[PDB]
């Protein structure tokens, strides 16, 4: 009585999606290294990059 | 009659400038951090 779902069908073949553990972790916060917005026209002002 | 043969330095070059080749795009060195492995050395193909 503790632990189990009540449920009708002891041992049933189609669990519902609300009866069973999902896995839902953290949004992963991506870190962008650099927004292109402005970074594409320091190439066409002619300097070229590297490193990184 | 016998003349000496012409004398001949097969040194190294000056400054060993031959023995290593950068400044020629392809098979340059490159200089980069660990975690990224991109360069921080790109060469142009006109720059002694």
């Amino acid at each position: 009585a503790l632990t189990s779902t009540p449920r009708s069908q002891l041992n049933p073949p189609n669990w519902p999606a609300v009866q069973v553990y999902q896995e839902n972790p953290a949004p992963t916060t991506v870190l962008l290294p650099r927004d292109a917005e402005a970074e594409v026209q320091m190439t066409n002002s002619g300097a070229q990059l590297a490193g990184g | 009659q016998a003349a000496p043969n012409r004398p001949n330095y097969i040194g190294f070059r000056d400054n060993f400038i031959g023995l290593m080749y950068y400044n020629s795009t392809g098979n340059m060195g490159v200089l980069a951090g660990q975690a990224s492995q991109l360069n921080a050395v790109v060469d142009l193909q006109d720059r002694n």
